[PDB]
């Protein structure tokens, strides 16, 4: 019956805090602030400001723009019909250019403006990795964010650039819209093998699990003994306390070994970087390597063995 | 107004500006909700029927 | 990949790669897991797995080196540390055995209420003054518009009995959050930190219950040695006494229902 | 043995249904009434299990039989047997295990608890656990129930457990479009998305730049004030992350109860109570 | 645009497709499958034949399909061949008032077709429609029009002459999904490969554009849907391509996927021409035929009743 | 409104605010909702019969 | 029932009996759920009720 | 061996083993009623009178 951390039961406020100040170069913060009792029933209820560099724009306009591609050419489709749009909108998109023009500036017709978008959403997204190792170290601060932040990026350019401009498709590089978008990791499981039997995504796996893991212990644990200001990690990173004390402890009477208030916080950025970076591999090789990996897996001794209760006929060679 | 006599009380027990502001939306999307729906299936004035066929007539 | 050797191509090269620099970056690990806390202490058993080396597979990292904020010493880790005292004895001598806590276990600061000993400065904010202070100096403050202010509530012990009541919520510069609320209790007519954390609000009767400690434990509570500000050290010292109730306030608690 | 610290915890008794006994350690791991018994079906498992890896399909004869992780697979019964103690070789045996395994993350879980105790802490940890337990249960009982099939749940195959996914997955086409599938999804991601920052950012601001202080707060809450222009709060990151976990587990969990007993057609057409709105 | 929880109370249906505990399984609502049997029932036949008589090509002035039936048996088909069709508008609708050696009328020229239609089937393809074979309360039950035709997809409006894609959109047309909504066009009426997956484990085979596995899909779901089972069925998923894998049932698909190419592209097609607009469709077409037309979200139309056993005149002699 | 002599102490327990806005947004939904499935099923009054077609005879 | 109202020193009174109250609830829809899946579908299944398959027919 | 049995309850608590052995009777006594109603006698759908489920 202890108040347990589930939302910050009373609140309090003081004035907008605009951040440490920054070195020559970093141009004024932008914005006042504001506050939102419910949001903050959950977090620190401020609200901004936020910065706003050449990247900082750079990115942000080569960002709504794509937007105003993908998001156009798509309420284009249902003849700009909004009440439709509205309804087939889960459905709609914006897919890329024909398996003739494979890797050829398609028409602006012809999946053109998915391309047109595509490397719009290549750049400010590339662009706002900048808007962060940037503004990251300008803070004195060191680069791990930056760093996944690549190996994200890795991922998301394996499913482009770097993949479907690599089997000359300007169709093997992913549509544009949730359902389509849906559809495609779909269609692709297919057109190659049966992903399940691609190591490297049987893998990816694993991790985006133990994400879906760790930092979902971690959040626990610390909140257990957030009381103990575990929260605070920051300080039990140097000056350990009661905190990492009872924590770590716990883990050692449970699953024996354990760790540090740091060490687990480095497991995290782990697992996750070493999630999108199993994700681009197996969708690397998934391509101009292994053309089906069920084949691949068997071939290898991998793929299982069950009975046969049914099995069928072969028209291509009994016809 | 058989009740709306002593309904003034009304303004008591319900904010001012909260219900002010509230059906400010709820007729502000009502009616566009309305139009939506009716517009879509019933009579689509637009591109239902006449005076000249803009698209038909002019297009070819 | 059980068997032995089978096929033979490219790709199936690579999943080694990884599934390899893993099997070398989960030591790396391994070893950053090692900081703090090492090496063990006693031999009430040796190290369970399948190499059971001298003290962890993965040799003890070097030493770390912290450069704390302005005004402030620097921390390494590893970093060779002066054993402490046990107030307990071992129920039984079996390792693994528990260690009962000697005389009032309230207090006799074990396991349950037990902690280490954080540095002895209150912990500042990002210029200069202490971070966790009490709504005294935090007057530049204001109660969440909105959220009933607990300035007067009345604590009340697990036992439900009253125990005191309130005074400053110690909030904080860094983070607009109440951390600690002042509770001039009843007995000692004095000041107990309350430790929101382990505070539960009843805002319909303008109570906060806390099923930790006994009304008559808020005596015992650790003593702030100054009530404007708390240093690190104390931070975890008041903190760790209520933990006790958890597993003390009530001989119930602490043993088996079944 | 012990921590540098741990020595100083250990204190006496903390159980919950009873365990007063053999509430003692062993290596770094506390017993007490629970570390005892998952013990039972792990070996009662990882090794029972053992005689089905020596088993087999057809025998333990049979050129199918092998030993091999990646091949190596317990099936469960057909869906013949319903609600029933199959044949070992035809079903029970799975059961069997999956009986014990069951037990095996009951007791660890409840052990999480009597340590939770022990150690005077917060039990978030275990409560979450449950979660992620429950979500093996409505997916090998709470759905197979509404099925009439215990045989009816998934195997325990390395990689063979994968098919059964997609098969089961298969059987309503474009399983994607389910409406939880989605979120519960995103939620795995979202949560893979935090965690690459939360752990991220300390690891930057307790080891920063060359020859800097170890940052605060004051830093941190502003990190983010900058790129993103808010930033959720230090100790919620710690509330964000179990909360897009401990329901994108219970969200899947969802996610697979319903398919099948709840809806036969293929999830893309649950899709169309959209569409028939009369409105577009 | 929000979290769901399955709209169908359990139990449901319970096929064991595949090997104890494997993948392959099938779910079914019986709420449902009552209903759509008690609905989807067939006519039962007219009372036995007269055996007697000598034929039809000779009584009659010009009978071409059924020649060699005695008139009785004969007149039998005209009856069937009527309450099968347009039992609303009588025989008239394939006659003129009176003379009925006359061949003025579309509707019969055809209806004769499709005569050539049913039997070629019922005797040639009988590895797919087997013993139930087919009549014409299949696709026309107790309609002179079959509600399960299907025009090639004109697709959804065109913006200022610019729409080339069709796949994202949402069409029943594919159990509902953003998918090439006309899989059938490319595939049923003409003859577009169908085949994807690759032949070796690496690369250097098969060139097959993934966009061309995407409209295998979407194909592959319509007939899924038609007949209302899931890629279970007929696959064995992890094996869409390994035959050696799939199901019996699976060749039996394959085939009717070509016994309509022909009924299609040799039948429905040609009759085009002595065929209105109101069976035109915009890109000037005829109402062709789906798996759907017959199946009717179902394994064996009326599953597995076999009216056209029934009715001799319906089998190629 | 017999009850009221015997009802009047309902109010004491239950908060005005809490139960006169509440309902209101009960009338609100139920109602928009109602339209929504009679509409939609039932007789969908307006697409779907009399007087006639409109768009369609005007149209072509 | 004449010897066991000493139960109530132990049993507290909030938890047992909304707790069965609720025990009652998840058993009541649990029950018509059960036996209307096969046993007896009074819903949706027969005579003077059957105005679904011989209307709607 | 009830009969020094008496002993017992100077060690447990009333509510100790009161309620939780309810509760085992409940989970058992319902878990017992569904695996019986499954392959004995499926009483509830197995055999008549299906006269009202039937001819009704
Ligand atoms: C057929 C292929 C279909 C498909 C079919 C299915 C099916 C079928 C299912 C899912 C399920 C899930 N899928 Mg899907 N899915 C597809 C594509 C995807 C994609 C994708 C990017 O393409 C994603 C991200 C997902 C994501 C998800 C998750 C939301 C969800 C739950 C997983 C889980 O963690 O259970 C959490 C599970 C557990 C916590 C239990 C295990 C832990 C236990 C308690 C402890 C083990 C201890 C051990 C035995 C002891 C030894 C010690 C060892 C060291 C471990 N799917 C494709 C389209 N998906 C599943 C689901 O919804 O489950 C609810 C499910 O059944
Ligand atoms: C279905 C076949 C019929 C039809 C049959 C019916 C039937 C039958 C009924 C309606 C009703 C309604 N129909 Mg109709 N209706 C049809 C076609 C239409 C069409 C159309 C475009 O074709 C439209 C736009 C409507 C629209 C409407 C609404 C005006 C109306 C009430 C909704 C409600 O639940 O209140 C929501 C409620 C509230 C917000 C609050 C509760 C009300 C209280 C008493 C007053 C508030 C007190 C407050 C505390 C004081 C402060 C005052 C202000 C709020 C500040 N109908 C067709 C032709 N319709 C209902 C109706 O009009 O009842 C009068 C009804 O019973
Ligand atoms: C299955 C074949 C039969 C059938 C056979 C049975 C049988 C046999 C029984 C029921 C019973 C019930 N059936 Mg039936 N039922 C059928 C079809 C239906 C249909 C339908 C639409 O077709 C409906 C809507 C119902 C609905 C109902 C419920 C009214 C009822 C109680 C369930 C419960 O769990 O209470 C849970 C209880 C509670 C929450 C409260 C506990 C009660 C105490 C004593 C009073 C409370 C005191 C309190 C402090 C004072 C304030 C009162 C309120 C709590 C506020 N049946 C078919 C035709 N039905 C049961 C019943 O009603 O017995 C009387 C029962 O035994
Ligand atoms: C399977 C073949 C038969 C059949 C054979 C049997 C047999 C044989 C038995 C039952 C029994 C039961 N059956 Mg039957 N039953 C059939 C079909 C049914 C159907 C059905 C829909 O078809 C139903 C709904 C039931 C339902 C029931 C239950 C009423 C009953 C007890 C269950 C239980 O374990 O509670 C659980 C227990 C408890 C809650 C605790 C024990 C009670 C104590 C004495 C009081 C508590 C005291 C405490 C200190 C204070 C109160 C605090 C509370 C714990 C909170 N049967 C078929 C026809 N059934 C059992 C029975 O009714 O015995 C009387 C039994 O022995
Ligand atoms: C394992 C690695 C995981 C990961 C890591 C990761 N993601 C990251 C990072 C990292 C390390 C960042 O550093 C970066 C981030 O958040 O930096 C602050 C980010 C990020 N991950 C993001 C998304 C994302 N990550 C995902 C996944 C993952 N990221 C993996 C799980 C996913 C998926 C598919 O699950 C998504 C969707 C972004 C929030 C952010 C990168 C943002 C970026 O590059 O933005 C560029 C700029 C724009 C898009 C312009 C926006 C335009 C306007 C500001 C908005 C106006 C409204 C809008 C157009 C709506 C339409 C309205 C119209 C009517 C106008
Ligand atoms: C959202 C919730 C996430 C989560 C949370 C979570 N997991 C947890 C916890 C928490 C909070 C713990 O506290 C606990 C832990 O580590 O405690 C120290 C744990 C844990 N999560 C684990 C695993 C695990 N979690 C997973 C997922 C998740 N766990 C979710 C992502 C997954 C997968 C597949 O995604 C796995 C595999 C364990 C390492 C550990 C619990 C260990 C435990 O209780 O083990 C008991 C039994 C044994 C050691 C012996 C096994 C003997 C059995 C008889 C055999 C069982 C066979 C099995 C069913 C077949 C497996 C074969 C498959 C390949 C088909
Ligand atoms: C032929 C042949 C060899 C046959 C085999 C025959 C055999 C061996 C038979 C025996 C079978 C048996 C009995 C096996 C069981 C043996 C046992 C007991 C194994 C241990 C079981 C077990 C659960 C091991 C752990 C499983 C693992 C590694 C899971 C990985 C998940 C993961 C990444 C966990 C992170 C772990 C860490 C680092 C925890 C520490 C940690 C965490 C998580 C914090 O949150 C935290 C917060 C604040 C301060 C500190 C900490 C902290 O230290
Ligand atoms: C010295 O002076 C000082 C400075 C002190 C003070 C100065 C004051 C000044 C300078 C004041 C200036 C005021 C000005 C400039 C005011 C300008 C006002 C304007 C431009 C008003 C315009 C109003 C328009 C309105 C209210 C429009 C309303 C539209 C409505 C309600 C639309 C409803 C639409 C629906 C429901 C649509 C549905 C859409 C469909 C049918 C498509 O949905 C299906
Ligand atoms: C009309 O619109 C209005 C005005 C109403 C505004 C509304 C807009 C809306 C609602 C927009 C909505 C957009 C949505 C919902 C978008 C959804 C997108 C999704 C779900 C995308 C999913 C995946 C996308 C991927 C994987 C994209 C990958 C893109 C890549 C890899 C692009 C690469 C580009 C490269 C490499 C370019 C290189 C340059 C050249 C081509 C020259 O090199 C040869
Ligand atoms: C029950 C009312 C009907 C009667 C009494 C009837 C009668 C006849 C007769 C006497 C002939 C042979 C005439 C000749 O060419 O010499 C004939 C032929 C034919 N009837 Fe009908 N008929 C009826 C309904 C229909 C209907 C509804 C159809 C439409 C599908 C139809 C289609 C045909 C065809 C296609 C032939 C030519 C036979 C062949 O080529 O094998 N009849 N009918
Ligand atoms: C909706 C789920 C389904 C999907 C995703 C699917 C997918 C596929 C794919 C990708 C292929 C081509 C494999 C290759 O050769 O490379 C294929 C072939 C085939 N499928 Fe399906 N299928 C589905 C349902 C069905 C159903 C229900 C049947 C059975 C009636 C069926 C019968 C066939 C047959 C006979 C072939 C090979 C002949 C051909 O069409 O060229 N499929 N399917
Ligand atoms: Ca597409
Ligand atoms: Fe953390």
């Amino acid at each position: 019956p202890e108040y347990q951390n589930i939302f910050t039961a009373v609140q309090v406020r003081a004035p907008a805090y605009p951040g440490v100040p920054l070195p020559k170069g970093n141009l004024p913060r932008i914005g006042r602030p504001i506050f939102s009792y419910w949001l903050g029933k959950i977090g620190d209820a401020q609200i901004g400001p936020i910065y706003l560099g050449l990247t900082g724009t750079l990115s942000i306009f080569f960002g709504l723009v794509a937007i105003s591609i993908i998001g156009f050419n798509m309420l284009a489709s249902v003849h700009w019909d909004v009440f439709q749009f509205l309804k087939h909108f889960f459905w709609l998109g914006l897919e890329p250019p024909p398996p003739q023009y494979g890797l050829r500036i398609p028409p602006l017709s012809e999946g053109g403006w998915w391309l047109m978008a595509g490397l719009f959403l290549t750049l400010s997204i590339l662009l706002w990795w900048v808007r962060t190792y940037k503004r990251a170290e300008a803070l004195g601060m060191s680069q791990h964010l930056s760093w996944a932040f690549a190996a994200a990026i890795f991922f998301y350019l394996v499913l482009g650039f770097i993949r479907p401009v690599m089997m000359g498709s300007w169709a093997k590089a992913v549509p544009f819209g949730i359902f389509p978008h849906l559809d495609w990791t779909a269609a692709f499981s297919i057109r190659y093998g049966n992903l399940y039997y691609n190591p490297f995504h049987m893998l990816s796996i694993a991790f985006l699990y133990g994400s879906a893991l760790l930092f979902a212990m971690h959040g626990a644990t610390i909140l257990s003994v957030s009381r103990f200001g575990g929260d605070r990690e920051i300080d039990q990173i140097t000056h350990r306390g009661t905190a990492a004390e009872r924590a770590a402890l716990f883990w050692r009477w449970t699953m024996g070994f354990n760790v540090t208030m740091e060490s687990i916080h480095r497991w995290a950025w782990w697992c996750a970087v070493l999630t999108v970076i199993t994700a681009g591999i197996g969708i690397l090789l998934s391509g101009t390597v292994v053309d089906n990996w069920y084949l691949w897996a068997v071939k290898h001794g991998m793929a299982p063995a069950y009975p046969e209760v049914v099995t069928a006929v072969n028209p291509y060679e009994t016809a | 107004f058989t009740m709306n006599a002593n309904l003034y009380k009304i303004w008591l027990i319900l904010d001012p500006r909260r219900v002010l502001v509230s059906i400010v939306a709820f007729q502000i999307v009502l009616g566009l909700l309305i139009h939506m729906i009716v517009l879509s299936t019933d009579l689509n004035w637009l591109d239902d029927n006449i005076p000249v066929s803009y698209q038909a007539l002019g297009k070819k | 990949s059980a068997g032995i050797t089978h096929y033979i191509d490219a790709a199936q090269i690579t999943i080694w790669a990884f599934w390899l620099f893993f099997f070398g970056l989960i030591i790396y690990l391994r070893r950053e897991d090692k900081r703090e806390g090492y090496p063990l202490d006693s031999d009430r058993t040796e190290r369970s797995g399948g190499r059971v080396k001298v003290v962890g597979f993965p040799d003890l990292p070097d030493p770390k080196t912290f450069v704390l904020p302005h005004n402030g010493g620097t921390v390494v880790a590893p970093r060779v540390e002066a054993p402490v005292a046990v107030n307990a004895t071992p129920f039984s001598p079996a390792p693994g055995s528990p260690l009962v806590p000697n005389g009032d276990p309230m207090l006799s600061g074990f396991g349950p209420a037990a902690s280490p000993d954080r540095p002895k400065h209150c912990d500042l904010t990002f210029e200069g003054l202490p971070k966790i202070v009490p709504m005294r100096v935090a007057k530049e403050f204001s109660i969440a518009e909105g959220d009933p202010d607990p300035r007067g509530m009345t604590v009340v012990g697990l036992d439900g009995e009253v125990a005191g009541t309130v005074s400053d919520v110690w909030v904080d510069r860094s983070e607009p959050q109440i951390r600690y609320l002042e509770v001039e209790v009843a007995a000692n007519k004095k000041k107990v930190l309350l430790p929101i954390g382990f505070s539960r609000f009843d805002k319909k009767a303008r109570k906060v219950k806390v099923d930790a400690i006994k009304a008559a434990h808020f005596a015992n509570v650790p003593t702030l040695s100054n009530p404007d500000q708390v240093t690190l050290y104390e931070e975890d010292k008041v903190c760790a006494y209520y933990a006790g109730g958890k597993l003390y306030a009530t001989a119930e608690r602490a043993g088996p229902l079944l | 043995a012990m921590l540098s610290f741990e020595k100083k915890y250990r204190v006496r008794g903390g159980t919950l249904i009873g365990g007063d006994l053999f509430d003692f350690w062993v290596g770094p791991f506390y017993v007490g009434f629970f570390g005892v018994v998952g013990f039972c079906f792990t070996l009662l498992g990882v090794l029972l299990i053992v005689w089905g890896a020596t088993i087999g399909p057809t025998g333990p004869t049979s050129d199918l039989q092998t030993y091999n992780l990646w091949r190596i697979s317990i099936a469960p019964p057909d869906l013949s047997y319903g609600l029933r103690m199959a044949p070992l070789t035809e079903g029970g045996l799975w059961q069997i295990i999956t009986i014990c395994a069951a037990g095996a993350f009951i007791s660890w879980a409840l052990r999480e608890v009597e340590i939770c105790r022990k150690l005077g802490i917060g039990f978030h940890v275990p409560f979450a656990f449950s979660f992620a337990i429950g979500a093996y249960l409505v997916l090998v009982f709470v759905r197979p129930l509404l099925m009439g099939a215990w045989g009816h749940g998934f195997p325990y195959g390395i990689l063979s457990h994968l098919d059964w996914v997609s098969n089961v997955g298969y059987q309503f086409l474009h399983f994607h479009y389910n409406p939880a599938h989605m979120l519960a999804i995103s939620f795995f991601f979202t949560n893979c998305l935090a965690l690459s920052m939360h752990g991220s950012l300390i690891l930057s601001v307790t080891n920063p730049q060359k020859g800097e202080p170890v940052k605060t707060s004051e830093h941190e809450n502003t990190f983010f004030r900058d790129i993103v222009g808010y930033s959720i709060g230090a100790l919620a990151i710690h509330r964000l992350g179990l909360f897009l976990a401990l329901s994108a587990a219970f969200w899947s969990a969802v996610c697979i109860l319903i398919s099948g007993p709840f809806w036969t057609r293929g999830w893309p057409e649950w899709w169309n109570w959209w569409l028939e709105l009369p409105l577009w | 645009s929000v979290m769901l929880l399955g709209c169908e109370g359990p139990p449901p249906g319970t096929e064991q497709i595949g090997y104890r505990g494997v993948g392959m399984e099938n779910y079914y609502n019986k709420r449902q499958r009552a209903l759509s049997i008690q609905a989807n029932q067939p006519v039962e036949s007219l009372p036995a034949a007269d055996s007697t008589g000598p034929k039809a090509s000779e009584v009659y002035q010009n009978v071409q399909v059924l020649k060699d039936l005695s008139v009785g048996e004969f007149t039998r088909t005209m009856v069937a061949v009527t309450t099968w069709v347009s039992p609303k508008e009588g025989c008239n609708y394939c006659h003129v008032p009176g003379n009925w050696a006359s061949d003025d009328i579309y509707t019969k020229v055809v209806s004769r077709r499709m005569f050539e239609l049913v039997r070629a089937a019922n005797s040639d393809w009988k590895a797919h429609v087997a013993e139930t074979g087919v009549t014409c309360y299949t696709c026309h039950r107790g309609n002179p029009v079959p509600k399960y035709a299907w025009v090639t997809d004109p697709g959804p409006k065109y913006p200022s002459g610019l729409k080339p894609t069709g796949q994202n959109y949402g069409s029943k047309t594919v159990a509902y999904a953003s998918l090439p909504f006309d899989p059938l066009t490319p595939f049923l009426d003409q003859a577009n490969e169908i085949r994807i997956t690759g032949n070796a484990a690496l690369a250097g085979s098969n060139p097959a554009s993934l966009k061309q596995a995407e409209w295998t899909f979407g194909l592959m779901m319509n007939i899924s849907d038609s007949l209302g089972v899931g890629c279970t069925f007929c696959h064995n998923t992890r094996a869409f391509n390994d035959w050696t894998q799939s199901t019996p049932k699976r060749t039996t698909a394959w085939y009717a996927i070509r016994h309509v190419r022909d009924i299609n592209q040799n039948y429905i097609w040609p009759l085009n021409d002595v065929l209105p607009a109101s069976r035109k469709g915009p890109y000037g077409d005829p109402l062709r035929v789906s798996c759907m037309t017959c199946h009717q979200a179902v394994n064996k139309p009326l599953y597995g009743a076999q009216m056209a056993k029934d009715y001799p005149g319906l089998y190629k002699t």
